[PDB]
RNA sequence: ACCUGUCUGGUUGAUUCCGACAACGCGUGAGGCCUGGGGUGCAGCAGGCUGUGCGACGGGCGGCGGCAAGCUGCAGGAGGGCAGGCGAAAACAGGUCAGUGAUGCCCUCAGAUGCUCUGGGCUGCACGCGCACUACAAUGGCGCGGCGAGCGGGAGUGCCGGGAGGCGCGGGCGAGGCCGUGGCGCAGCAGGGAUGGGGGCCUGGAAGGGUGCCCUGAACGAGGAAUUCCUAGUAGCCGCGGGUC
């Protein structure tokens, strides 16, 4: 997927996140407005639509892992969404992301048919390939 | 010395700083916050508002600093 | 080739014959960052560009150690405010800051015997440039620490006030403070 | 008034630290050759600025 | 399908082993693969020198490194046995996988 | 151009009296609400998001209508859909009902805590009655 | 058809480059085109090489640069060395050689590390 | 007794060498050496791997010194004092009897100075001191998006949960940060995270241990006399992994 990269990365993200919100294919949890998103974070995310903006970021990470011909799970994906925890007087150690909402945000990407599992790894499917193709045609 | 710069606009500084930024060549958001007693947070959105009007053209859009100069 | 894609290094006139050897104005990169091994050859501080010598003076006081990308981004901003406040080439206003802040004569203690006498000492051109960099990077940092001034403004504040000699700039009121101690002992 | 001085000869690093060296200094238009103590790093072929107004 | 795997800590011994084995393998087969050398699996132990706390932080680093060599072919099991009899005068550890 | 200027409010009360606390109108509502003893930077993000007042408004600029939308949001946060695990004083020792202590309630709980412990000869409040460090901390070198 | 591979590297950042006789000049470093690089210092350190050599030598040459390892800034000098090394290796293979000597002399006088590796590695002290 | 050898001088990191010399010849140490690091020749094989070599000697050139040793600048060059390793003779009443099935001697051996179990202590605290950690913030902090190392190469996965964590399969990993951007905006303030309260967990037989959530939010606004470390991919900043477990 060479044409994935030939548009701007963050400009892809709200175009992707606004797609997942408009098509209603990712569903909000009950406590979405108060999730720390890691145990290293100090506040909840300030953005009201942070949940979609992450769903665009996760689906982009599965897109590039398919471009690298590599399989990615939820636990390895949380490491990409971890920050460095202010541990008080101790040195600030890197901690992992919150796995719980990442698992549900990928299950909604299975319901839309974007992400189809291959063995024990979920992979991007042809439906995810096509629907990105109209998006990056428009960016 | 404790300073807490006013987070308000009193309808007399806004035309005062609009006359002031029309005077100067280049102004930045912390500079009006020191020359006047404004928070630089409200001073940031004023100069974006004077960029929305035909008062000053946007120079550099960076998160560290947003620079503004007079139009034409 | 132009600095920051905007400013030409070629049309920068260092008027001082003393510092013309050491202020490096040969266009080698659009950015200040050239990771060259010029410190090893014992005089190559006059071979890395003056803006790279300047941004290395910024990244100071421990917490900013080595943050050159932060400094030259905060100089990329600092040259736009300078150029649109003055019209001059911001490299030309930078070299005019350092020739107006390097102390030409200094006070030091010299004695071959056990008794040492404080005497006036002439300053080398490369030392004159080294401590011109040091005095303005102190005044930039100390004026932007616990105030509403940013790093990108305090560069623009000091280097403008250093280029037109005035007691506001921290460099020349420390340069003249140094040279007064030379006349204090001679 | 400041007089610029070109260094032809370097000898005798002195002082406590050894930074200060005595350098035989040429003036441009006159040619008058004078020793002078210079603190920083110096090379033969540099030009130094003197402001002592006495020598 | 034979996988001749051999591991050794001494390198001047394990190079004499692969040399005489390749002198033995070219007598057998010309489709024999060349000797492939896998990653030298190396390990270090860092240890305080003093048996007490009187000295400076004097740390002695001891290292072990085992060198691996491999051979791959598809031969007859009687040839595998005469290969096996050949590599028992060698102190290199020998293990074989027939898959 | 003041009238076409919209974003930041013209007149703001400098301090607001609420729940026996003074909260500065200069701060924005999530940062202003944390001056209340018992409301931190995480709980105030929860209260403003659940109630629905604008976080981008300075707190003194708030009307009395949305201000009473915040004080009941503080008093019973379980009404405003806030989960149990984000509470100050949850799973109580006597009543056993999850709650969130605000203002003078914490110290009156804390004054009750040392008072009930000194009656029962509790060691942990006995060191706290003498100001000694009572957790796993070391007390030879530091805390002097 | 025509394709060369040359590698340049900083501290532990290694960078391959592949130069081909494509339709139009393009530099897609790490599968990302040069105009859409998020790091502008990555882009400008490529662009001043094009400014030094001049755009006429990059007429039809497509550079698909990949980089791995190292940090942010050592990745800049990894590809900057690898971009110039693959440029001169294309002229040495597929074009006339006296221009390649003309180009190499242009770059070596410009900056030494554009075409040769910086031997300066992370050399850690002991305790 | 001792001295010369083992030195007037020059030189070297080196008692390294040049040289003059009642000394001449040797030997340890130094060097040579061994390991890693960069450059590429060949060979073999498949975040590429490991064999074999080459490559630098201060060689060339200029100037000093000239039986000179050498020093110094430049060119060439991937490289012109790279980082380690072994490390002489003599010492010291240096430390270790608490590493030892290494041990002399002295003392103890049944109400034991033996072993083992349980509990407590080694973590007590008006105080003095060493080394570090985190800071005092705007060159910052917080929230998202983007890009992201090496040593070490075993581990991810699916599901539940807000987090910690849990469960079931199971050949299998990557950081602070930086960039972009939103908020705060000089405030003991969204700096700082000490102390304390309530809840959830992990390990273990056992929490004073660790972790997670909420809340409380201390001193500290640049630190006296003093004093440490450091010359280039170094100091510093910044994490990561391993030993312990």
């Amino acid at each position: 997927m060479k044409e994935l990269f030939m548009v701007r990365a963050d400009a892809l993200n709200e175009a992707l996140a606004g797609y997942l919100k408009s098509k209603n294919i990712v569903k909000l949890p009950e406590n979405f407005d108060i999730i720390k998103t890691s145990h290293g974070k100090q506040r909840a995310p300030s953005d009201k639509d942070w949940y979609y903006k992450r769903a665009a970021s996760i689906f982009r990470k599965l897109l590039i892992a398919m471009h690298e011909e590599k399989r990615i799970g939820v636990k390895r994906l949380s490491r990409k969404y971890g920050c460095a925890k202010n541990r008080g007087s101790r040195p600030s150690k890197h901690v992992d992301g919150s796995r719980g909402h990442i698992r549900k945000i990928m299950q909604d990407l299975e319901r839309a048919g974007l992400i189809v599992k291959d063995g024990n790894y979920r992979k991007v499917s042809d439906m995810g390939i096509i629907e990105t193709g109209q998006l990056i045609s428009q960016i | 010395e404790a300073v807490r710069r006013s987070v308000t606009v009193e309808a007399d500084v806004f035309s005062k700083i609009e006359r002031d930024v029309a005077k100067a060549s280049l102004v930045t958001a912390p500079s009006v916050a020191e020359k006047f007693n404004l928070n630089v947070g409200v001073a940031q959105k004023i100069l974006e508002h004077l960029c929305a009007g035909g008062v000053l053209c946007c120079l550099s859009r960076n998160s560290r600093l947003r620079l503004y100069s007079r139009a034409q | 080739l132009l600095l920051f894609d905007k400013y030409s290094r070629d049309e920068v006139v260092v008027n001082d014959r003393s510092l013309k050897n050491y202020i490096f104005l040969r266009s080698l990169s659009s950015y200040p960052h050239t990771a060259s091994r010029k410190g090893s050859r014992q005089f190559g501080k006059g071979e890395i560009p003056i803006e790279e010598r300047f941004v290395c003076g910024l990244m100071r006081r421990g917490r900013n150690s080595g943050k050159k990308r932060l400094a030259m981004a905060a100089l990329r901003n600092a040259f736009i405010i300078i150029n649109t406040l003055t019209g001059k080439n911001p490299l030309q206003v930078l070299v005019d800051a350092l020739v107006n802040c390097g102390p030409r004569e200094d006070c030091a203690r010299i004695g071959k015997g056990g008794a040492m006498k404080r005497t006036s000492v002439d300053v080398s051109p490369l030392r004159r440039l080294n401590v011109a960099i040091f005095l303005v990077c102190k005044g930039i940092r100390q004026a932007c620490m616990k105030s509403t001034k940013t790093i990108a403004e305090a560069i623009a504040d000091e280097l403008i006030a250093a280029s037109r000699n005035s007691p506001n700039s921290f460099g020349v009121k420390k340069k003249d403070e140094i040279e007064r101690m030379a006349k204090s002992n001679r | 008034q400041v007089f610029l001085g070109e260094v032809m000869q370097l000898y005798n690093k002195t002082g406590p630290g050894g930074s200060i060296t005595l350098c035989q200094l040429k003036l441009e238009d006159t040619g008058r050759m004078l020793h002078r103590a210079v603190i920083g790093p110096i090379k033969i072929g540099d030009v130094v600025t003197l402001l002592d107004c006495e020598r | 399908s034979v996988d001749i795997n051999l591991e050794g800590t001494s390198v001047e011994e394990i190079e004499k082993v692969c040399r005489d084995f390749y002198a033995y393998a070219k007598t057998l087969v010309p489709d024999m693969g060349g000797v492939k050398r896998l990653q030298t699996k190396k390990g270090k132990i860092t240890t305080r020198r003093s048996p007490c706390g009187e000295g400076t932080n004097t740390w002695s680093r001891y290292r072990i490194s085992v060198h691996r060599r491999s051979f791959s072919a598809h031969l007859y099991p009687s040839v595998l046995e005469k290969f096996a009899t050949f590599l028992k005068g060698s102190n290199v550890e020998i293990s074989l996988v027939i898959k | 151009l003041f009238e076409t200027f919209t974003s930041e409010p013209a007149q703001i009360q400098h301090i607001i009296r609420m729940l026996n606390t003074n909260i500065d109108g200069s701060r924005r509502v999530v940062h202003a609400l944390t001056q209340i003893k018992g409301i931190g930077k995480r709980m105030s993000d929860a209260i403003v998001k659940r109630t629905g007042v604008d976080a981008s408004k300075r707190m003194g600029a708030l009307s009395a209508s949305e201000l009473e939308l915040l004080q009941d949001g503080i008093q019973n946060p379980a009404k405003y859909g806030i989960p149990r695990w984000m509470f100050n004083h949850q799973f109580d020792a006597v009543d056993g009902t999850d709650s969130h202590l605000i203002g003078n309630q914490i110290d009156a709980n804390l004054r009750f805590y040392i008072e009930k412990g000194k009656k029962m000869k509790h060691i942990r409040v006995c060191r706290l009655a003498r100001g000694l460090k009572v957790r796993g901390q070391r007390t030879k070198s530091n805390g002097r | 058809e025509k394709k060369v591979i040359a590698i340049g590297q900083k501290k532990t950042a290694k960078a391959r480059s592949e130069c081909m006789e494509g339709d139009v000049f393009s530099v897609t470093v790490n599968n990302v085109p040069l105009r859409l690089l998020p790091d502008d210092m990555m882009a400008s350190k490529l662009r001043d090489i094009i400014t030094r050599v001049g755009l006429k030598y990059f007429e039809n040459l497509v550079f698909s640069i990949t980089v791995r390892g190292g940090g942010p800034v050592s990745k800049i000098y990894a590809v900057r060395q690898a971009f110039a090394k693959s440029l001169v290796a294309y002229y040495g293979t597929y074009m006339d050689e006296w221009t390649r000597q003309e180009i190499r002399s242009n770059l070596l006088s410009f900056d030494k590390f554009t075409l040769v590796a910086d031997p300066r590695r992370a050399e850690p002290k002991k305790y």
